DNA sequence: CTCACGTATGCTATAATGTGCTGACGCGG
DNA sequence: TCCGCGTCAGACTCGTTTATAGCATACGTGAG
RNA sequence: GAGUCUG
């Protein structure tokens, strides 16, 4: 995003510093759900093959 | 690369087990394939010592 | 200007920003929706109407026949939702439909006076949604939670490369109805124009043209310009546009006039282009050789012969153009096709497309969904015409419609559900407008393309299933039977459309268990937004894109509340100011900005008008009844965010909640909090357990009372009015003369539900706010609910909190607790499990639920009454007998060991086993309450009879006291009206009440209005009669089971549960935590005044998680108590009224800017020290969602309670007694307990039952279940050494049979040696690869 | 299978190997009825479309629905997938002597020891108690010896702690990264119901207790008790066997 | 791309010949004479006939093509039994055959336990009674209701709309359910251990009370005698038997009280 | 040794004779 | 175009709705 | 099989 947030949150952040925030997060708790596995089947075909 | 090694090794119990079951069985069926069972994977199956 | 029940208790409010707008009622979606689909309307089109119309009236095939609608009623309810509860019936109303079948004459043409049979028919009864917003199928209270799809409308889409490492941007259209086949455009590598109907198999575009029968030159003259070429003398000349060479580089030398304007091979900028277009250019001379290629438009035929000498869209030669002049054509249409801005597309697709003639091409259609099958002329028109061009299999709907025809720019929104042959041309036009790079791709995240379907449209929609269903049947029927003998409901079926309703209901995925750990867990779930189930998304459907916030989803969707799981950004909850459109769009509340004055006219946008407005923040300072303050206001408009003029400000967000949900609102300094943590804050507010004592808040937000109230879950007073007796089971109101009506008797009754099982065995009990004689207006609580305050949402119990390591016992989030907690009770949680047990009938013959059961100790059997039924009240614990049950047992062939003990003991117990329902191990409660239901034949029990005489006379007792408090309450009025015009005071009261149906007085409006009072107690008299006959008949009522069941007792314990290690923990701020230790009182750190602390939380567990917000709770929660403290060291020393009036309007009214004025005075002295008893437990405060409390009003604040401005105190250890070498922050935070506890998480097994096929052991606690050793954990014994540690994993703990009992038998024998065998699942797996055939034989050594 | 119910239920092979029956023997009299060459072909088709669904339900285009609309589960299918046999039944599987619980910090523990909850281990280590019990004659056999148990005697207790002590248990975390995701403990009887980790080895687990829970597991034989104790303990697994840097720490 | 076997067949039946009147009657003498083309052909311009039924009898129990191919059987007995001397049409003989060969079949085969067609016919006038009620009572049928009307016991009623229940799908609900005729290690161990003490319990009491009360229930011996059949062996005795069974089980229940069982293994 | 009970195969006649839910995953070989 | 892959345990709930003729002889086993 | 969940 080119707007920055120039504040803390001692300071306290707004309502949209804090929507734009929550893109970045939900990305984050998606790519937990969703990419695991991906690592997981590496190392199932590593463990196959040794 | 991994995937290929793994299905390469001259165990048809360890490659059945891993993926592709079906072709693995009819390609072992069909060679008449021998499993004398010397990999981990397959004493696992058939729950013996390691 | 506060409310009675405000009186008693103020939130003091942090927030500045004043509301314009209140918080609506927050369960709107699922009433409205509801409301609209069984909403009786003549016109409107919605729910059953809409559905009756659309496939009624139904013709016959012959076309004799045809059946009618006229219209439904819907019966009144057969069951209450309480009946239905208890006895596990759907909640629903019988639907009656008049029908008429009407019939022509075959031999008159169309003569309709022949036979009209009229009739109200059963169809179903359909399930009805509660006052709260729920439906209660087979006794189990459920929530339908609204779908977000695709609205239907047109999409234009492109693949962004993926398909050809030549990364190509092929551009699509993709049109979708409401119902019908999808219509597909697509472009190729090659530029070429395609269709897939109902996304099959690729054709030319321009077939489907051909099919609405569109010649070649009349598809060229739709999508191409034409070019004009005059043949004057010997010369070629061409009609020029000034523009349109415009980029192109000059193939000839252009000459106008007689003077040279473009070079030959120079590029023709905008310079030559005005001074062509000035000069009046109209033509140009050109060489022959430029024409080689043009492609001609029309036929262009020999005059002289006749014959075709060029057809259209053909590729000009130099050779055709001369036998074009000489033919006597001097003037040739050409197509523009510049490349660039006009592409030639459809002129490509032409020369790819092999049909030549409608027909050809209506064959090639037919040949492609119904691929083999040979054509038929009226087979093709009628296929073709019945996919998009009927009525009945294709319905964009108004809202397809409307988006279709805003998205082609048309200035007419309602029109036809079918697609007109101008629809698809002009969406076919858009696509290659967009390929051109004239106009743009929409977007399909964006909430303008996702639209709400709550229930209503849903059960519309099965509804309208099941009526195509019966549509066949019923046309079937009239076409094959005499008409005149048969009459319309020997052909209807009620069970097609009571099974399609009955599987959406209850089948269906967004029907789902209502979530009721909670009120806010309710709430937050009747108002939730799913992408999945049918026609939706599907888990692996989903992306990336969809699953993120979009721009849009300001003020409509929350942006933090979202399940951390698969459904992560599938599943929405629903923002707290938004609302369903007429067309089902979200839209949000804004403020008009009129001459930069920013009005409190205030208007709902959807998405798309949103983009179109510049708003500004709601954040944004607006100067003392008018404009904003400040020049450059920060705004948002095309989905952005920036400083804006004031003149440019059209509208201003409504309030600063309007972005978050219902559950993010409940969180206090959520301005302060990473918006991860937030989510699981809100998430855990959802799970938690109401405690014994419902304790408020004391740093709240202020949604804490608007939730509460229309949760439902609280009684609320509709009339109000003096309370006339309280009780811990009913409120009676007597109403004010101002709202009272003057029909009925003026006593309002609200019955309170006590201690009942919720859906997740949590407790319901609603106790009495009021007390005895209370004054109450419209909307104040009457009595609270379970997780609920005066009036105010209370989730868990606020306590006192220090932040500072112990000696490990809060490691890892690990939580520190003090007895004190367990002492009070708080955190003490009440839960009600439900046992049945059923009596079956079985092949050797029925069971009986008899106290006689085969050797069982008179321990056991002392418990049981008379029936062999638990008594209530008494105690139980694992293993006891609750309802004794013997399965009859056939001819048992014993061995000699079983032979030779049956002998011995001489109990041959005749024919009989024993099945009785015990209480399940380790589970230990009270038997609270006892539910028989029997079949109708079968002799009853005497215990059920006994219930049956409970429920009669309680019965009777309950509709006397109505009848009673209603003829007390009725002649009450009567005595007021007859000293009106006939003072009788003193006269009236000694002659008994009973005969006063002789009195009146003179006629007036006064004699009228006696007439009114005297014909209700009448009314009620009889009503009274056959409500007791009702309840008589339901008590007498034999229930109808499964079949095979004779009858079924439900026992209810009742379980008190401790807090205790193990147990989760939770704050508001997700901040998590599991018990480790509860330590006693001496031990827990203490202040210089000797109050020890709650509980101790750690540190670390919070610069890491970024929730700060939990901190700022804790100084303020500390503040709040400290002003509690003072007003209870002012109570106890009783002291002036008029001193704590002054501490108290300073503590209101001390914020810097503080919104909410409290100008105490006005209230009476008793008010206030009813006001300052509720105050004196820590006064309440509110910090509204980014409008909260600053660092610098809680620090004054906490100067006001004479506490520290750190908000950190000297602590002294309770074990050493020496000072904590620092200061700690101790404070306040709100603390709950969720639901997982680890009493309902342990679980051990030894050896158990063991699985049919596989025979390894089963799974889960409720199986007695051994733990998954899975191929991980394998790995892991394979890494270290351990070879019969894996082994026995394998064999004797798994499948071995023969292993696992010898190995038992060792161990008992103390031998600690395996014995291992073969595993089970592998003879199994042997067996299923020679089922397929192939050998697969084990070689011997 | 007779569910309690009275219902049955089957497995779906049956449906198909009775569509096979039934087509087959169809063909039977279509062929003693010497019947037209279109309808023998008719039911050749759909006796191999028989055999066809029953072998592999899928392969040969449009699977057969059955009841739901779910295609019926056919013999290839049970041995195929993931779920088929060999990853669900036969690489990995359900064990007996294996509990879970809620975890919880156990400070005051040394480095090879584990909070292990009464009620637990009284149910893991049954077998072992009722031999102790046989063998100091205060349990006349194994069923006197289960009701004393059931009873939860104070005596039991005591024969309890007898057994469960210098026997290893393993502990087990979800998700099995990497080996130490097991390790052995020697127990510690403790009253209530969550299992004691102790925090150094809560790395390795990569437990932290807001209400993760782990599997227990006994080690029945000599042999397994010695593979736990010397290869699988947590004081013998210190350094992390993908690096040379320790995995027990501080924090 | 024709590969359905369903889009095959119906190709192959609409390449057939229609029959009218005067043909149907011409082929239909030399069918019953004993023509082999003449059944070929009535067979074969007929299947469209089974096809029209086969289409509305679908979503029933069988599939399209198996209720087409059990259809076709019905086709060949109406063939077989037609009338071509009376003068009513073939379609109307045909459509009861290949209407009672397909209903027949549907009864059967669509239910995996084998369901009688007598108990079937019943539950079809239960079941149509059923739904005249439907109309008139707002409510669905009582199994007592649907007895009154049909003047038929409300037990027999019970046992029909018993049979209605379908059967469940295991493939999952296997995993919940678990062996019941496969006891347990512990159950198996138990009975070990009697076994053994028994042994040891017929060589504690006396020679001749361990001879006869072992062999009577079939302990030691091979078949579980009687008091009258232990007089085979050496015995021979019906009083002195009585007597010498009971006397072992008398100083044996001592043996249990001592042990410390007795009342403690009642319960049991 | 005989009859009842459970189960099955039989025959009836206006003419009728051509089918038919959910759609969209993504990367590699 | 086709087909081979996609982390590891745990909790709970729901679900297996609907259809069709009547009466005579024939085939076959079980009970008294 | 479709759920709502805890890591
Ligand atoms: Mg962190
Ligand atoms: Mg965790």
């Amino acid at each position: 995003i080119e707007t920055p947030i120039t504040a803390n949150f001692r300071e306290g952040l707004n309502v949209l510093q804090y929507f734009i925030s929550t893109h970045g997060a939900r990305k984050g708790l998606a790519d937990t759900a969703l990419k695991t596995a991906n690592s997981g089947y590496l190392t199932r075909r590593l463990v196959d093959v040794a | 690369g991994i995937t290929k090694a793994s299905l390469a090794t001259e165990s048809f119990i360890s490659a059945a087990s891993f993926q592709e079951t079906t072709r693995v069985l009819t390609e072992a069926a069909v060679a008449g394939k021998r499993d004398e069972l010397r990999g981990l994977k397959e004493n696992v199956i058939v729950g013996r010592l390691i | 200007v506060y409310s009675y029940t405000e009186k008693k208790r103020i939130r003091k409010d942090f927030g500045k920003r004043p509301q314009v707008l209140d918080v609506p009622y927050l369960l709107s979606i699922q009433l409205d929706s509801f409301q609209k689909f069984i909403e009786q309307d003549p016109e409107g089109q919605y729910g059953l109407e809409a559905a009756f119309r659309s496939v009624f009236p139904i013709q016959s095939y012959s076309g004799n026949s045809e059946l009618q609608y006229v219209s439904y009623r819907l019966g009144e309810p057969v069951f209450d939702v309480q009946e239905c509860q208890i006895r596990g019936v759907t909640y629903s109303a019988p639907l009656r439909v008049k029908l008429r079948l009407v019939i022509y004459e075959r031999e008159a043409p169309e003569g309709t006076v022949k036979d009209i049979k009229e009739q109200e028919v059963y169809m179903g009864e359909i399930p009805l949604m509660t006052d709260n917003g729920t439906f209660v199928i087979n006794g189990t209270e459920r929530v339908i939670v609204s779908q977000l799809h695709r609205s239907p409308g047109v999409f234009f889409d492109s693949d962004k490369g993926k398909t050809h490492s030549s990364g190509k941007v092929l551009y699509n259209a993709r049109i979708i109805p409401y119902r019908g086949s999808w219509l597909d455009f697509e472009f190729d590598p090659k530029d070429n124009l395609f269709v897939r109907i109902d996304r099959r198999r690729k054709l030319p575009a321009t077939i489907i043209l051909r099919a609405l029968n569109y010649t070649t030159e009349q598809i060229l003259d739709l999508f191409f310009e034409k070019v004009i070429f005059e043949i004057r003398d010997n010369k070629l000349q061409m009609e020029l546009v000034p523009e349109r060479l415009r980029g192109e580089t000059a193939s000839f030398d252009i000459e106008a006039n007689g003077k040279v304007y473009v070079e030959k091979g120079r590029r023709i900028t905008a310079r030559h282009i005005r001074q062509l277009e000035k000069d009046d250019v109209k033509l140009i001379e050109v060489p022959v050789e430029y024409i080689a290629g043009k492609v001609v438009a029309k036929d262009y035929i020999d005059e002289s012969t006749g014959e075709l000498i060029c057809a259209a869209n053909m590729e000009l030669s130099l050779d055709l153009l001369a036998k074009l002049s000489q033919s006597g054509h001097k003037r040739i249409e050409t197509l523009f096709t510049n490349d660039l801005d006009h592409g030639p597309y459809i002129s490509e697709t032409l020369r790819v497309d092999p049909t030549n003639d409608r027909l050809s091409a209506l064959v090639e259609i037919y040949r492609m969904m119904r691929p083999g099958e040979p054509p038929t002329r009226e087979a093709a028109e009628s296929l073709f015409e019945n996919l998009f061009f009927s009525e009945d299999r294709y319905d964009l709907s108004a809202v397809g419609r409307m988006k279709f025809n805003r998205s082609l720019l048309r200035e007419e929104i309602e029109g036809s559900g079918i697609l007109s042959k101008d629809d698809i041309i002009d969406v076919m036009k858009k696509l290659i407008d967009i390929r051109n790079g004239k106009g743009e791709v929409d977007d399909i995240d964006h909430l303008g393309n996702r639209r709400i379907r709550s229930v209503g449209e849903m059960a519309e929609n099965q509804f309208r299933v099941g009526l195509v269903r019966v549509e066949r049947a019923v046309k079937e029927r009239l076409s094959l039977g005499d008409l005149d003998t048969l009459m319309p409901q020997d052909m209807i079926n009620a069970k097609p459309i009571s099974a399609a309703v009955k599987e959406f209901f209850g089948s269906s995925q967004l029907s789902q268990f209502m979530d009721q750990n909670n009120p806010l867990s309710e709430i937050t779930h009747k108002r939730r937004i799913s992408a999945l189930g049918p026609g939706g998304l599907t888990r692996e459907r989903a992306g990336f894109e969809v699953r993120d916030v979009h721009p849009t989803h300001y003020g409509r969707v929350c942006p933090i509340e979202t399940p951390e799981g698969p459904n992560i950004g599938l599943i929405n909850s629903l923002s707290v100011y938004a609302q369903t459109n007429e067309y089902g769009f979200l839209e949000t509340p804004y403020r008009k900005v009129t001459d930069g004055v920013v009005t409190d006219e205030i208007h709902y946008l959807s998405a798309i008008e949103e983009g179109n407005y510049v708003i500004a923040q709601a954040n944004s300072n607006l100067d003392e009844e008018g404009h904003f303050v400040e020049d450059l206001v920060t705004c948002r408009s095309k989905g952005e965010s920036s400083l804006f003029s004031r003149d440019q400000v059209d509208y201003m967000d409504v309030s600063t909640q309007q972005v978050v949900s219902v559950g993010a609102s409940l969180i206090p300094f959520l301005e302060h909090d990473d918006a991860n943590r937030a989510l699981m804050g809100a998430n855990m507010q959802r799970q938690a357990v109401p405690t014994l004592r419902a304790d408020k808040p004391l740093v709240g937000t202020g949604m804490e009372r608007a939730v509460a109230v229309d949760s439902g879950v609280t009684a609320v007073a509709k009339r109000g009015g003096v309370v006339q007796y309280v009780d811990a089971s009913r409120i009676v109101i007597k109403v004010n003369e101002d709202e009272m009506y003057p029909g009925e008797a003026g006593i309002d009754i609200y019955n309170l539900t006590k201690y009942t099982r919720s859906n997740q065995n949590t407790c319901i009990n609603q106790m009495p706010c009021v007390s005895l004689g209370e004054p109450v207006e419209r909307g104040d609580v009457l009595a609270d609910g379970p997780s609920t305050d005066l009036g105010e949402l209370a989730l868990g119990q606020n306590m006192r909190v220090a932040f500072m390591p112990w000696n490990g016992y809060n490691f890892e989030d690990s939580i520190l607790v003090s007895e004190r907690v367990v002492q009070e009770d708080r955190f003490t949680t009440i839960h009600i499990q439900e046992l049945a047990c059923v009596s079956r009938d079985t092949k050797l013959g029925p069971e009986e639920i008899t106290a006689d059961i085969p050797n069982v100790g008179e321990a056991a059997l002392s418990k049981l009454d008379e029936s062999g039924i638990v008594y209530i009240g008494a105690e139980v614990t694992g293993g006891d007998i609750l309802v004794g049950k013997v399965t009859p047992k056939g001819e048992t062939q014993l061995t000699p060991e079983e032979k030779l003990l049956r002998a011995i003991f001489g109990e041959k117990a005749s024919d009989v086993k024993d099945s009785s329902l015990r209480v399940p191990n380790g589970v230990s409660g009270t038997v609270i309450d006892v539910q028989v239901f029997t079949r109708d034949g079968v002799e009853k029990d005497k215990r059920a009879l006994e219930i049956e005489e409970m429920q009669l006379k309680q019965a009777k007792k309950d509709l006397s006291e109505e009848l009673q408090i209603l003829e007390a309450g009725l002649f009450s009025r009567i005595r007021a009206v007859l000293v009106a015009g006939g003072v009788e005071a003193e006269k009236l009261d000694k002659l008994p009440r009973d005969r006063w149906l002789e009195l009146g007085l003179t006629d007036e409006e006064k004699q009228n209005q006696l007439e009114q009072l005297a014909e209700q107690y009448d009314e009620l008299k009889h009503e009274f009669e056959k409500k007791l006959e009702a309840k008589r008949r339901k008590i007498t009522q034999g229930d109808d089971l499964a079949p095979g069941v004779l009858k079924i007792v439900k026992v209810y314990l009742a379980v008190k549960r401790r807090i205790q290690p193990g147990d989760k923990m939770a704050g508001r701020h997700g901040n998590k935590g599991v018990i480790s230790k509860i330590n006693p009182i001496e031990d827990m750190p203490y202040d210089e005044n000797g109050t020890p602390v709650d509980i101790v939380l750690n540190p670390l567990g919070v610069p890491s998680r970024m929730n700060i917000g939990q901190i700022l709770e804790t100084h303020l929660g500390m503040a709040a108590k400290g002003i509690g403290d003072k007003i209870n060291a002012m109570l106890k020393q009783q002291q002036e009224v008029a001193k704590l009036r002054e501490f108290i309007q300073r503590a209101y009214d001390l914020g810097a800017d503080v919104r909410q004025k409290v100008d105490l005075s006005t209230f009476s002295d008793e008010e206030v020290m009813r006001l300052a008893e509720n105050l004196r437990k820590g006064m309440p405060i509110a910090t509204p969602v980014f409008d909260g409390a600053k660092e610098a009003e809680i620090k004054e604040l906490l100067k006001l309670g004479d506490l520290p401005t750190s908000g950190q105190i000297r602590l002294y250890d309770g074990r050493t007694g020496e000072q904590f070498e620092r200061p700690v922050t101790v404070g306040y935070m709100y603390m709950l307990k969720l639901n997982h506890l680890v009493d309902d998480k342990m679980h051990a097994r030894s050896t158990g039952s063991y699985s049919l096929v596989t025979q390894q052991p089963l799974g889960g606690k409720a199986q007695f279940g051994g733990q998954r050793f899975g191929e991980m954990e394998v790995w892991a014994l394979e890494a270290y050494g351990a070879a019969y540690t894996l082994q026995e994993m394998l064999t004797v703990k798994s499948d071995d049979v023969n292993g696992r009992t010898k190995m038992y038998k060792n161990i008992v024998d103390g031998n600690h040696q395996m014995e291992p065998g073969m595993p089970e699942s592998f003879n199994v797996l042997l067996k299923e690869i020679r089922s397929l055939g192939i050998n697969i034989e084990l070689e011997d050594e | 299978v007779p569910l309690d119910g009275g219902r049955f239920a089957t497995s779906d092979l049956n449906d198909l190997y009775r569509r096979v029956i039934n087509r087959n023997n169809r063909l039977k009299r279509l062929l003693d009825l010497a019947a037209p060459d279109i309808i023998v072909r008719n039911e050749k088709r759909m006796l191999q479309e028989a055999v066809d669904a029953l072998l592999d339900n899928g392969r040969r285009g449009r699977a057969i629905t059955g009841s739901n609309k779910r295609p019926l589960k056919s013999l290839a299918d049970m041995i195929k997938g993931k779920q088929g046999r060999f990853r669900q039944n036969l690489l990995g599987k359900r064990v007996d002597y294996s509990g879970r619980s809620v975890i919880t910090v156990g400070p005051y523990l040394r480095l090879h020891q584990c909070g292990l909850p009464k009620k637990m281990a009284l149910e893991l280590f049954k077998p072992f108690i009722y031999g102790k019990l046989e063998l100091r004659g205060l349990a006349t056999t194994i069923k006197a010896a289960k009701k004393m148990v059931e009873r939860e005697e104070a005596v039991v207790w005591d024969i309890l702690d007898e057994v469960i002590r210098e026997h290893p248990v393993l502990l087990n975390r979800a998700p099995t990264l990497h080996r130490l995701g097991i390790q052995a403990f020697e127990p510690v009887l403790i009253e209530g119901k969550a299992i004691q980790l102790h925090p150094l080895v809560c790395a390795a687990y990569n437990a932290d207790f807001d209400g993760d829970q782990m599997a227990v597991h006994v080690p029945l034989t000599l042999e397994a008790q010695l593979e736990a104790r010397a290869l699988m303990m947590s004081t013998n697994n210190i350094l992390s066997p993908a690096n040379g840097e320790p995995i027990i720490v501080p924090s | 791309r024709v590969l359905d076997a369903t889009q095959l067949y119906l190709g192959e039946i609409g390449y057939s010949p229609l029959l009218t009147a005067e043909e149907e009657v011409y082929f239909a003498r030399r069918a019953l004479r004993g023509d082999v083309a003449s059944r070929r052909r009535m067979i074969e311009s007929n299947l469209r006939l089974v096809v029209k039924i086969a289409r509305r009898y679908g979503n029933r129990g069988l599939a399209l093509l198996d209720l087409i191919e059990e259809g076709n059987l019905g086709l060949i007995r109406a063939v077989e039994k037609f009338d071509p001397e009376r003068g009513f049409r073939f379609s109307t003989y045909a459509t009861w055959w290949i209407r009672q060969t397909i209903e027949r079949a549907i009864m059967n085969q669509t239910r995996t336990i084998r369901l009688p067609i007598h108990i079937v016919k019943e539950l079809n006038v239960y079941l149509r009674t059923a739904r005249e009620l439907s109309h008139k009572l707002d409510h669905e049928p009582s199994a007592e209701e649907i007895a009154e009307q049909l003047d038929k016991p409300v037990d027999d009623v019970s046992r029909m709309l018993r049979l209605n229940e379908r059967g469940t799908a295991v493939d999952a609900l296997l995993d919940i359910l678990a062996d019941e005729k496969e006891n347990g290690p512990e159950d198996t161990t138990q009975d070990d251990d009697m076994k053994q003490s028994i042994v040891k319990w017929l060589f504690e009491l006396n020679a001749k009370q361990r001879e006869v009360l072992a062999r009577r229930f079939g302990l030691l011996g091979y078949e579980a005698a009687t008091l009258e059949d232990v007089g085979r062996e050496i015995g021979l005795t019906r009083e002195r038997v009585r007597q010498i069974q009971v006397e072992g089980l008398r100083r044996l229940r001592e043996i249990l009280q001592t042990q410390g069982l007795n009342i403690e293994a009642l319960f049991l």
